[PDB]
């Protein structure tokens, strides 16, 4: 998703706002500012959260040479669901 | 001021000095230098454009990448001047048609559009003007270019009470319709200045001293509301211009007096030409009209800056109509008319 | 090669350069004060300022050195080297097939006398050496400039010399004619500071000092 | 009405302006080989109705192609003067773009429209020769969505 | 693609473009960060 | 070894004399380059009609940077910051920021596309394949800003060209 | 962690009092100007200075000077000294004589009024080396802090 | 360490002698140049600018680097007299395009926090 800015000016994902006067918005007249409808962080959020009973998985991310370097991210932690760096969908042990 | 505005580098292209130009009608003579002034501590000028933009091709290398923005914008629309006009901490103004236009009237070009620019600037947030006129404007004037001029530059005036007027007596430069209209005079036999031309004196400014002028007053905190006039060192009668400028180009002076009736009858004449007219009638008597010398309004050294001499910054542009046998002519040959002082 | 990913060496070609070495160390006592054969079989002469034209004119003419072919003579400014200069010769032999460097020093303003009678490929080979980093060749037919620009100022390659130099041109419409401004980038350097602060390679450390 | 016969007019005037521009590659370097390498029968610009002419006072718009030096700068520029109108020019490859590879050299000046108004970007290092064929094409569009009498009229 | 379509994702663009320079939809390039200085902001009502 | 090229030997006999003085005088060679060329009308010609069709390339093919993401679709950019320290021209810029979730990616990846020079270093230099360059050409602009990419340029580009640089790079690691 | 608070509230530009006397920001030429009139219309102890936490020896010298030149001598600062006796005469008397680099060796430290922990983190980390090593005897008379 | 070579002038005696025959070449080429590089300063302008960078750096005693100026400024005379640089090469040293770079020290303080 994409929110507004009180000026429209859709703002990225980043969360760059041009405020109200800020000369360089001049820039975007009679031209499109370019932004990225798919925002990665709720993209990500609602995917399903794994549930694989072990203390330690690997996190290739689908095609081992194809895909990020295969990290052996901890499954003890039952406050939050640990997740890969690079991957960033989560991995949680069902019941530990 | 605001954050993104405080100024910044040495006052090169890719510095940013904080002013935000919306220069009108650039893709002109003197929108041209002022443009090029402009980039030159690289402010962000916006020049909205009406012509075609092959013509305002030649606007792009006077500023770093972004900084020449250029905008589609119409006289006659009310929204097209405040679309270029929100996010401008100053604002210039330079229309000015010097021929009367099927769609296009002095009177339109001179008080309809500068009052509207002016109006928008002040209701949109602006926070300074610079409306030039002509040193020249009187509201009785028999020019329909002074007169003109002059019922706008109240116009403005009141509009915006903070808006500085520029009144330049008469512009010499590379293309400035002024020097070159005289030396195209050749192709027409001798020169048609009525009665000898030995009445009418003018003091003419060069570019670059108006177009800093121009920016000198957008620096300058005092310059709001006020009304200064440029005019340069030395005044000149018109015979006394003419053969100057013929010897400097080394063309061959021939001086030729004829009625004012039947120079009015040329001047209409080569009006009816569908494209660019020569000549009008506005320029017909403009040229033998005798600029003023008023003392009262501050002038160009109240900025800082002084007024090169025209007989100094003359070879640049006389030089291209001189002939294969007078290209390499210096200025030493050719010597400084006779100035009429004050 | 029983290690494929090591470069195999060759003595027999070291030890024949090193003979070599001392052969015109012998003759020039007065001239050759270093001689050194590194491990990857190259030859290298240290001479005196005096010497471009006799150890050349030597190993042009000499029978039993035959190297005729100028194949390149460079300098390297180290600022901390008392002679910050070091115009560096490359010799080649047809009938030996083998290359000789030779090395001098310099300052600024200590000169070399033109090696274009030794060598006439050198004539347009110290045109740029006085270009790039300032070090005059006496008695040389012509010091002009061709690598920078016409009436440019300094010697870029001098190692004080920035990378983005002083001046950029632009062309300005008021006088209708590109022009020079003191440089200011769009972007400046992100230099990186990338040499690791462990020890590199022990063979070349340098004694404790 | 006089628009509609003027609009006529001005494609009339459009339609060669798009198909018989008379290139000259400023030849500077790696790129301009490339645009050789679009003359070649693979690519032949002549079957658009383009032909490599000399002497720029008969060439409509000239490409600048490679590296731009401050000893390259004031001639070129010139090249850019006596060119008669109509003149547009096109930036082959990154370093006639935006300086690209020397950008942070003491000689080379950062972009060519730092000299001339670049008419056409062509980004490449370099441009593979289709690539600047489609700028070519670019050109003509661009060519063709012009209002030269349009405006008059208006004026 | 007909024998073998592309593996479709929930974020490829479904509709192609063409190029869009010269045109309104054009491309504008702008800093994607954040203002990172701030000013003090001006405190308001009283004097002394 | 080695071969001389211009050791010719002219044989004087009347015989042979003929043929050059037949040479010279009925401009024999040069009729052979007429009919060399005529060889050449006859045959077919190749050039090929683009935009209806374009050159041959090949999946390694080197053009315009996309950033990619992930099958789930999150940015495969992790700013590990390897791509601008090997970019030989110093056209990727790039600052990264905490994130609200914290896998903590950038706020900037702006690649120059009048510095960069598409060596493709940088897809060697992403462990984890975020920066490829795609298969695109047609990138031309007429404005120098437009070249200037951005990270929401790059986005939106990777999204686009997402069909092709998968199975490029499907096809192609192997190699690499 | 400071640089965070480098970039907080930072003053930017000239702050001066608007028509209500409120802060707005103005070009440098009325703040000085505003400065100028009132330094140069009043005359001696009606004008003066007060030193802040962290301010550059620059600065202090160049309007001691200023201060002077406008005939006060006034500086103040925030910290007291108290002027009885030598005071800000003899350099000793607010001097660590004895430098941080040279307290190892001492045997028996008397720390009075101050908590090093917080006051002097790296002071107090050099007197717990020495603690450590050299074995001495701290002494401290005030509130029981770590 | 003070003996050191005459790169091409044992004493400061002939340095000079060596800086006055370029200038009286350096002051005789005037009218030439400026009449074929077709420019529009004045020959009495190009006289005294001559004299300015003939001045900045008369403030060095070594003999070799006051010569070494000389062949320096030897070497342009001949690359303007046989028109080998451009109008935009003698132009640069007329510094014309620049603002007025401030002098006093309030400028310098209005302008920006660089010495
Ligand atoms: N000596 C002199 O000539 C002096 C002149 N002035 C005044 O300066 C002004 C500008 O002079 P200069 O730049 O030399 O003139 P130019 O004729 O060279 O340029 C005039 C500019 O005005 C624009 N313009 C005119 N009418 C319209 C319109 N109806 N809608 C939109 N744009 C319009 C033109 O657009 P486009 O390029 O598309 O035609 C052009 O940009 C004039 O008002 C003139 O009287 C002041 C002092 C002296
Ligand atoms: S852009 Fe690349 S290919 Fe073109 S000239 Fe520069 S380095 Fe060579
Ligand atoms: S290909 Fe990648 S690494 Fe190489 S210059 Fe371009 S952006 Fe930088
Ligand atoms: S694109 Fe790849 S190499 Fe570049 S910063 Fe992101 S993860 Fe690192
Ligand atoms: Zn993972």
């Amino acid at each position: 998703g994409v929110r507004t800015s009180p000026t429209g000016e859709k703002v990225t994902h980043t969360g760059q706002a041009y405020d109200d006067g800020d000369y360089r918005r001049v820039r975007f007249s009679d031209r499109q500012k370019e932004v990225n409808e798919n925002f990665a962080i709720d993209l990500i959020a609602e995917q399903p959260v794994s549930e694989v009973g072990s203390r330690v998985i690997s996190c290739d991310g689908g095609g081992g040479a194809l895909g990020h370097p295969r990290v052996y991210i901890n499954l003890d932690k039952e406050t939050k669901t640990g997740t890969c760096g690079y991957c960033g969908l989560q991995f949680r042990q069902p019941h530990h | 001021l605001h954050h993104a505005l405080i100024p910044h580098g040495k006052g090169g292209r890719s510095s940013v000095s904080g002013i935000v130009a919306t220069v009108f009608g650039a893709t002109g003579f003197l929108g041209r230098y002022v443009v090029n002034h402009l980039g030159r501590m690289g402010s962000q000028v916006i020049v909205p454009y009406r012509c075609e933009p092959y013509d305002t091709m030649h606007l792009r290398p006077m500023g770093d990448l972004g900084q020449i923005i250029f905008m589609e914008w119409n006289g006659k629309d009310k929204d097209s001047i405040r679309k270029v006009v929100e996010h401008s901490n100053v604002v210039i103004n330079l229309v000015g048609r010097e021929w009367e236009t099927k769609n296009f009237d002095f009177e339109d070009v001179f008080v309809k559009i500068p009052h509207a620019i002016a109006q928008v600037s002040k209701e949109a947030g602006v926070e300074k003007l610079i409306h030039i006129s002509h040193l020249n404007a009187d509201i009785k004037s028999p020019s329909r270019y002074l007169r003109s001029k002059a019922v706008g530059e109240k116009e403005v005036r009141a509009a915006f009470p903070e808006a500085t007027i520029i009144k330049p007596s008469d512009i010499f430069g590379r293309e400035d319709r002024f020097l070159n209209y005289f030396a195209s005079m050749r192709w027409f036999g001798g020169v048609p200045l009525i009665s000898l031309g030995k009445e009418t004196v003018k003091q003419p400014v060069y570019i670059v001293d108006v177009s800093k002028g121009i920016i000198n007053a957008i620096k300058d905190p005092d310059a709001k509301g006020k009304t200064f006039a440029f005019v340069g060192p030395n005044r000149y009668l018109l015979f006394d211009l003419v053969q100057y400028i013929f010897a400097v180009a080394y063309r061959p002076f021939l001086p030729y007096p004829l009625p004012h009736f039947a120079y009015r009858w040329v001047g209409r004449l080569f009006e009816v030409s569908p494209f660019e007219p020569w000549t009008t009638r506005d320029k017909v008597e403009r040229v033998h009209m005798s600029d003023m010398t008023l003392p009262h309004l501050p002038g160009l050294e109240d900025l800082g800056i002084q007024a090169t001499p025209l007989e100094l910054k003359a070879i640049e542009v006389l030089r291209r109509h001189r002939t294969y046998r007078w290209l390499t002519s210096e200025m030493e040959d050719v010597k400084p008319a006779k100035t009429v002082n004050i | 090669d029983t290690r494929p990913t090591i470069r195999p060496r060759n003595d027999v070609v070291h030890k024949q350069l090193s003979a070599f070495g001392q052969y015109v160390a012998e003759i020039l006592p007065k001239y050759v004060q270093q001689v050194q054969v590194s491990c990857f079989n190259e030859l290298e002469i240290f001479i005196h300022p005096d010497g471009v034209i006799p150890v050349l004119t030597f190993l042009r003419d000499h029978t039993n050195a035959q190297f005729k072919s100028l194949a390149d003579l460079t300098a390297v400014d180290v600022p901390t080297r008392q002679n910050r200069f070091e115009i560096v010769y490359n010799l080649l032999s047809l009938r030996f097939n083998s290359q000789i460097r030779v090395k001098t020093y310099t300052d600024e303003l200590t000169p070399i006398e033109s090696s274009v009678t030794v060598y006439k490929a050198a004539n347009w080979y110290e045109r740029e050496i006085w270009d790039m980093f300032g070090v005059f060749f006496a008695n040389h037919p012509d010091l002009r400039r061709i690598l920078t620009g016409y009436g440019f100022e300094g010697h870029p390659f001098r190692k004080d010399f920035p990378l983005s130099g002083y001046v950029e041109l632009r062309y300005d419409d008021e006088v209708k004619r590109v022009v020079a401004e003191p440089v200011e980038l769009a972007q400046e350097f992100r230099k990186f500071d990338l040499n690791s602060p462990w020890e590199a390679f022990p063979a070349y450390r340098q004694p404790p000092e | 009405r006089g628009e509609y016969v003027v609009a006529k007019l001005d494609d009339l005037v459009n339609w060669a302006r798009r198909s018989s521009l008379w290139p000259m590659t400023f030849g500077l370097a790696c790129c301009a080989v490339e645009m050789m390498h679009m003359a070649a029968p693979r690519y032949d610009m002549d079957r658009f109705g383009v032909v490599f002419r000399a002497s720029p006072r008969q060439s409509d718009v000239m490409i600048v192609a490679g590296t731009l030096t401050n000893k390259m700068a004031p001639a070129l520029r010139k090249v850019y003067d006596q060119m008669p109108e109509p003149r547009y020019v096109v930036s082959m490859g990154s370093c006639a773009n935006g300086g690209g590879y020397y950008h942070y050299s003491y000689s080379v000046v950062r972009g060519c429209d730092r000299i001339v108004p670049v008419d056409i970007y062509v980004p490449g290092c370099p441009p593979t020769a289709e690539a600047l064929l489609y700028g070519i094409l670019q050109l003509q569009r661009k060519i063709k969505r012009e209002k030269r009498l349009r405006i008059w009229y208006r004026r | 693609p007909t024998t073998k379509p592309p593996t479709a994702r929930k974020y490829i663009w479904t509709n192609h473009k063409f190029n869009v320079s010269g045109t309104p939809q054009q491309y504008v390039p702008y800093s994607t960060t954040r203002k990172k200085i701030q000013e003090w902001v001006p405190p308001s009502t009283p004097y002394k | 070894t080695y071969k001389f090229v211009n050791m010719r030997e002219p044989s004087m006999d009347m015989k042979s004399v003929t043929d050059r003085a037949a040479q010279t005088l009925l401009w024999t060679e040069l009729v052979r380059g007429l009919g060399m060329t005529l060889s050449y009308l006859f045959r077919e010609p190749a050039t090929i009609n683009y935009p209806f069709e374009k050159g041959p390339l090949s999946p390694r093919f080197r053009g315009e940077h996309a950033l990619r993401r992930y099958p789930s679709g999150e940015e495969r950019c992790i700013a590990c910051k390897l791509c601008e320290a090997v970019c030989p021209a110093q056209a990727i810029t790039i600052e990264a920021e905490p994130r609200a979730d914290g896998s903590r990616r950038t706020t900037r990846y702006d690649i120059d596309m009048t510095k960069c020079i598409y060596c493709g270093f940088c897809q060697e230099a992403c462990p984890v394949d975020a920066i490829v360059e795609g298969p695109n050409f047609e990138f031309s602009t007429e404005t120098h800003e437009e070249l200037l990419y951005n990270k929401e340029k790059l986005l939106n580009n990777g999204d686009k060209w997402e069909a092709e640089i998968a199975a490029n790079i499907q096809a192609d690691y192997l190699y690499r | 962690f400071a640089y965070d608070g480098l970039k907080r509230q930072r003053l930017t530009q000239p702050m001066i009092r608007n028509e209500k006397g409120l802060l707005t920001y103005t070009t440098w030429e009325d703040a000085l100007s505003r400065v100028a009139g009132m330094l140069q219309s009043f005359q001696g102890n009606d004008v003066a200075a007060i030193a802040g936490g962290l301010v550059d020896a620059e600065a202090l010298v160049a309007l001691k000077d200023l201060l002077n030149r406008v005939d006060s001598d006034s500086l103040c600062t925030e910290e007291v000294f108290p002027t009885a006796g030598a005071g800000t005469d003899l350099r000793s008397n607010y001097l660590l004589n004895t430098t941080i680099a040279g307290v190892e060796e001492a045997d028996v430290i008397l720390l009075v009024g101050t908590n090093p922990r917080f006051e002097a983190p790296l002071f107090n980390a050099r007197i717990r080396k020495s603690w450590l090593h050299n074995d001495l005897k701290v002494a401290l008379i005030g509130s029981p802090v770590d | 360490g003070t003996s050191v070579k005459p790169i091409f002038s044992r004493d400061m005696n002939e340095a000079k002698r060596r800086v006055r025959e370029l200038y009286r070449a350096w002051y005789r080429e005037v009218p030439n140049t400026v009449h074929l590089f077709q420019l529009d300063i004045s020959v009495k302008q190009g006289r005294d600018k001559v004299r300015e960078m003939f001045m900045k750096n008369a403030h060095v005693t070594d003999p070799r680097v006051v010569d070494l100026l000389v062949i320096k400024g030897k070497m342009e005379l001949e690359e303007t007299i046989n028109v080998w640089k451009q109008r935009t090469h003698i132009m640069r040293f007329f510094h014309e395009t620049e603002a007025p770079r401030p002098t006093d020290f309030l400028s310098k303080f209005y302008v920006g926090h660089d010495p």
